[PDB]
């Protein structure tokens, strides 16, 4: 649901979360800047197994 | 009174700090420009292959 | 001597003029020697008006196998980009200014069009490709003389192309650059229809030695200019919609290659070849570079104005 | 650094004995890494280590003991493993180096990680007792709680390199 | 402007100062005042809350520098992928 | 005794034409008397050039004694010329050098020490492989040995580098060395507990291409999903470019992680344990028990995680209830966890043992966050550059 709040349940009480441009940018940010990392390496080697010609035989 | 000493000491004192920083933008950007030169030598050299 | 270019030899240049060199080989015109008129106004009108093409009469001459522009700028004017042969509606200016210019011993005559399309360059579109052959089966020796404004903003350079189109008749031989250049929905289709009927000329500038010193003693009191870009503050939020259309810019890739039409090529229309994506990134390279311009501009403001020394 | 040089020694020790090295290697390697806090290789370590010749040091029978504590972390048995041998020069010299490594660790522990700590919380993680906590806690600057031991830890160019890589990449 | 202008202007104050020390200047209290606040008042700017602001501008600059950045960088990946379907990818 | 002669030959040879065949005729019979070790004895033309891999091929002509003593003398003696002239030319005959290599790893994988031939013998493997640790033969034989000898710190060079231009060189390398070298890399990364990094691995191996079914593949699926699961938040999506006979052969096969995904969903201790004693097998079959534990781990990972934005700060014994906390007292231990094994923006707040959650690291407000941000940029930089690099190179393929 709508909850962009907090809640020190030891208060009982809601905290409603302030939307954070900046910090949650930041997060994105380097979330997908490391998702590209990886998956860069993950390419690199794709292209690897796809140029080396290895195919795992059934038998 | 007579405060020449300090004064006249500290001119160039405030000159430098904006000489440093600034210095090392223009050196970043130098090194940067010679990154250019060998990208666009890079370039030419590949200009004269292709004739 | 320095001064042996700035030297309007009237007989000379009018002489080249009236040679004809082109109707022998329309590939004769190798240089483009420039005084800086052309980047004077072509830069600060194309950037002053705001986004409105335009469009008009260069100064200029000619010398051994050169193209020479004395002058290229911009118009307060629109259209061009656009426009059925735009240029001529500014001859009018150099129709009087070379006229009495040849009172104060300018006995120059009229050589080209300056123009500029704010933002987007300076050249001749589809229209203005009607306008740029047309011309120069008009006008020959005639000059797509090529630089884009806000290209040369976020650039750092000044992309100059004298671009002798490629006559009806006479196809690209051996040296047709044909600067292929990321265009509107507009005109890139007729970009396609027309990207290699030009050649560019070895555009060289002249000048004299008083132009250096000047230069020179410009940045010699600039650099405290240099120290207050000040490049951030310029674009608080236009970068905004530079990110709200560069993802867009972006999306030009996408849209250029979003298909599922398999087959063996573009195979249905010119996309033609995957697309767009080369358009994003010159959009990326530009507005990272104006990101650049921002940052190293505050930064080293800070590195100077805020601390130095004492 | 002693512990880090120490540990690599110890490392070059069972690299190059045989997996069968000296058991003082064996004790010393397994003190090196608890000085590092070390558990997972540790228990490769004690996984890929000869148990005869483990139980050969006997003092690594303690810091096996010591490292299944640190595994566990209870603190007074983790010393009480640590005070049952005291072996100078494969045990003890480092047993003190790893106790006050402990003491910095936990006592950001005691800051950081308690918001209030219990005296005795630290007088275990390292021994330094309730007064010693009262004592620590006036000495780093930490607010004392009597009454509840609810004692109060307390909290205490190069930019136009990058913009000049900037364009370099733009301006490839 | 202010910075290069001024550059040249305290040049000039350098030797200025050395004047005003002595030179043709006597020893001279505009000098020590007038510039005795400008200079030990540098350098000015220099202040803290205002940097971190400052470093905050540096965060989001180089943030979103390097997000283009980034996409550039798929983007040659994604051109070296397409030179790859022509030349390789047989899909 | 006809073995003697061939120093001069290789004299013929090495300092001078092919080295190839040099090194990979020994024809000679392949499989020979004491000459073997007389070839050992006169084999060495020069020095122990490329060519004293003849030698040590030769010694292994008998496979008689093959991890005895000179498994470790012989081992130097092959560091001889692992050290003294292994060359850039490693690979005169290649598969043939790697295959001697595996030969090595055969003996010794049986008897004796499964410890000291990394960097014995990484010299002429580096001689061999080039930048990122590249996987030439012997690196599935490598992380087969810190498998036995329990020690993959040696092999973390070759470990943390996410190797590319891996040398298989076109023979001297088989799949299996991907196979058996990158599972290794999951194992240890489970252990070293760098649990996403195994989940690349196998995504990797699995998304590359393949016909078969293999506990090599299975396994892969394991410790990938085990990543997805014990170390993820929950269940990881199908890869993009995954292979065919996985939803052929091994898809089908993959009730294991079915039920494992299906109970991972459900919360469910009981059907967790159930589960358990299910692929007890898998539990036991590589040292790889405690994989409930793990999983038990990762249910605490979901209770925690879901707890954490929702609150800011919980009775332990409410939320031992809520995670599973065993009492406020065992959650007294599992709040150790939290400010303890980098889990919450908390702190002790011992007067109520309460945990408030901040979330509260960064703007990158610190420039060592903006240097965080200056490494991602190298990465990313480089990775272009060589991205062009490598678009360079497919423009340089021969057209038409
Ligand atoms: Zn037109």
């Amino acid at each position: 649901g709508l909850i962009s709040a907090r809640v020190d349940s030891h208060s009982k009480i809601l905290y409603a979360r302030d939307v954070d441009q900046r910090s949650t940018t930041f997060e994105k940010s380097l979330l997908m800047g490391k998702e590209f990392q990886r998956r860069a390496k993950a390419m690199m080697l794709r292209a690897a197994v796809l140029r080396n010609q290895i195919h795992v035989k059934s038998p | 009174k007579k405060d020449i000493n300090n004064i006249v000491k500290t001119l160039h004192e405030w000159c430098d700090g904006c000489e440093a920083v600034l210095l090392g933008i223009e050196q970043q950007v130098l090194r940067a420009n010679q990154y250019k030169e060998n990208h666009n030598r890079t370039q030419q050299q590949v200009e004269a292959e292709v004739t | 001597s320095i001064d042996e270019i700035y030297k309007y030899d009237k007989k000379q240049q009018q002489e080249i003029l009236a040679a004809k060199p082109w109707t022998k080989d329309h590939h004769y015109f190798k240089y483009c020697k420039i005084s800086a008129l052309a980047l004077l106004k072509m830069v600060m009108h194309a950037r002053s008006g705001g986004n409105l093409e335009v469009m008009g009469l260069m100064l200029g001459k000619v010398d051994g196998e050169t193209m020479i522009i004395m002058d290229s700028f911009a118009l307060p004017v629109e259209g061009t980009e656009t426009r059925v042969n735009a240029q001529a509606a500014a001859y009018e200016y150099m129709a009087a200014y070379i006229e009495n210019a040849k009172q104060v011993g300018r006995l120059e005559n009229a050589i080209g069009w300056y123009h500029s399309h704010p933002g987007y360059g300076c050249w001749l579109s589809g229209i203005d490709v009607s306008t740029q052959m047309l011309n120069q089966q008009f006008q020959e020796p005639f000059v797509a003389v090529v630089i884009d404004p806000t290209r040369t903003i976020s650039a750092g350079k000044v992309n100059l192309g004298a671009f002798r189109t490629y006559p009806k008749g006479y196809k690209p031989p051996d040296e047709g650059p044909s600067e292929y250049q990321t265009i509107p929905l507009n005109k890139i289709e007729d970009f396609g229809v027309h990207c290699k009927q030009y050649y560019a000329l070895e555009v060289s500038y002249f000048k004299s030695s008083l132009d250096r010193k000047l230069l020179e003693l410009l940045w010699n009191k600039y650099w405290v200019n240099t120290l207050s870009s000040s490049s951030l503050l310029t674009n608080a939020d236009y970068t905004t919609g530079q990110v709200f259309d560069l993802s867009e810019k972006l999306e030009q890739s996408e849209a250029q290659l979003g298909r599922g039409s398999f087959m063996l090529g573009l195979e249905t229309h010119d996309r033609k070849s995957e697309d767009k994506l080369a358009k994003a990134t010159r959009d990326s390279c530009k507005t990272t570079i104006e990101a650049i311009h921002g940052l190293m501009s505050q930064v080293i403001k800070d590195k100077l104005f805020n601390q130095i020394n004492i | 650094f002693s512990f880090k040089k120490l540990l690599d020694q110890c490392e070059n020790q069972e690299l190059e004995a045989p997996g069968i090295a000296t058991p003082p290697v064996y004790g010393q390697l397994l003190a090196l890494y608890l000085l590092h806090n070390d558990m997972n290789n540790a228990r490769y370590l004690w996984k890929r280590i000869p148990p005869a010749i483990k139980s050969a040091n006997s003092e690594l029978g303690g810091i096996w003991s010591v490292g299944q504590r640190i595994w566990q972390r209870d603190f007074p048995g983790i010393y009480t493993t640590i005070n049952a041998h005291q072996w100078s020069e494969t045990v003890q010299p480092i047993m003190e180096a790893l106790r006050d490594a402990t003491r910095r660790r936990a006592f950001a522990l005691v800051s950081q990680a308690y918001t209030s700590i219990i005296a005795d919380d630290f007088a275990a993680f390292v021994g330094l007792p309730v007064e010693e906590a009262v004592k620590g806690i006036l000495e780093q600057g930490w607010q004392a709680d009597s009454t509840t031991r609810m004692v109060l830890p307390r909290k205490p160019e190069q930019q136009l390199a990058r913009l000049t890589d900037y364009v370099a990449f733009l301006e490839n | 402007s202010a910075i290069k202008m001024l550059h040249s202007r305290v040049k000039l104050i350098l030797e200025y100062v050395k004047a005003s020390e002595a030179g043709e200047v006597p020893f001279n209290h505009e000098i020590l005042r007038e510039a005795y606040a400008l200079c030990h008042c540098l350098p000015v700017l220099s202040t803290d809350k205002f940097k971190t602001d400052f470093y905050d501008q540096c965060n989001d600059v180089g943030l979103m520098a390097y997000l283009g950045t980034i996409t550039k960088t798929c983007n040659t990946m994604n051109q070296f992928v397409n030179k790859f379907n022509v030349l390789y990818d047989r899909q | 005794s006809a073995l003697e002669q061939f120093v001069n030959s290789v004299r013929q040879l090495s300092a001078q034409g092919q080295m190839t065949q040099l090194c990979e005729l020994i024809k000679s019979g392949e499989l020979l008397a004491k000459n073997l070790s007389h070839l050992d004895t006169v084999l060495g033309a020069l020095d122990v050039q490329e060519h004293s891999l003849g030698v040590l091929a030769v010694l292994f002509v008998k496979f008689s004694m093959p991890s005895v003593p000179d498994f470790e003398t012989l081992f130097s003696q092959v560091q001889l010329f692992i050290s003294t002239c292994n060359g850039e030319h490693i690979r005169y005959a290649t598969d043939t050098f790697a295959g001697l290599c595996h030969q090595l790893t055969n003996a010794l994988v049986e008897r004796k020490q499964p410890l000291r031939g990394i960097g014995i013998l990484k010299q002429a493997i580096d001689k061999m492989q080039m930048n990122t640790n590249q996987l030439t033969s012997i690196h599935a034989d490598l992380c087969q040995l810190c498998l036995l000898a329990k020690c993959f710190k040696p092999a973390l060079p070759y470990l943390d580098v996410d190797m590319m231009d891996i040398c298989k060189e076109n023979g001297a390398y088989d799949a299996k060395h991907f196979l058996c070298y990158y599972y290794y890399g999951g194992m240890i990364y489970t252990g070293l507990k760098n649990f996403e990094r195994a989940l690349y691995f196998y995504e990797q191996a699995i998304t590359t291409p393949a016909m078969a079914v293999s506990h090599i593949m299975l396994e892969s699926y394991k410790k990938y999903i085990l990543v997805s699961l014990i170390l993820l938040g929950k269940v990881q999506q199908l890869p993009k470019y995954t292979s065919q006979i996985v939803g052929r052969f091994i898809k089908p096969l993959s009730n294991a992680y079915h039920e494992l995904a299906q109970v991972y969903s459900t919360n469910n201790p009981s059907e967790l344990r159930n589960l358990v004693n299910k692929h007890s097998e898998t539990f036991t079959r590589d040292n790889n028990m405690g994989l409930v534990k793990q999983c038990l781990s990762s249910l605490y990972k979901k209770n925690i995680q879901r707890l954490t934005k929702t609150f800011l700060t919980l009775s332990l014994q409410d939320m031992a209830s809520r995670v599973q906390l065993s009492g406020p007292q065992e959650a007294e231990k599992y709040v150790l966890h939290m400010i303890e094994d980098g889990e919450i923006f908390a702190s002790i707040n011992q007067k109520d043992g309460m945990v408030s959650f901040h979330d509260n690291p960064e703007k990158y407000n610190n420039p060592a966050m903006l240097h965080n941000i200056d490494q991602e940029m190298l990465k990313c930089i480089e990775l272009d550059e060589r991205l062009k690099a490598m678009d360079q190179e497919i423009t340089v393929n021969p057209q038409f």
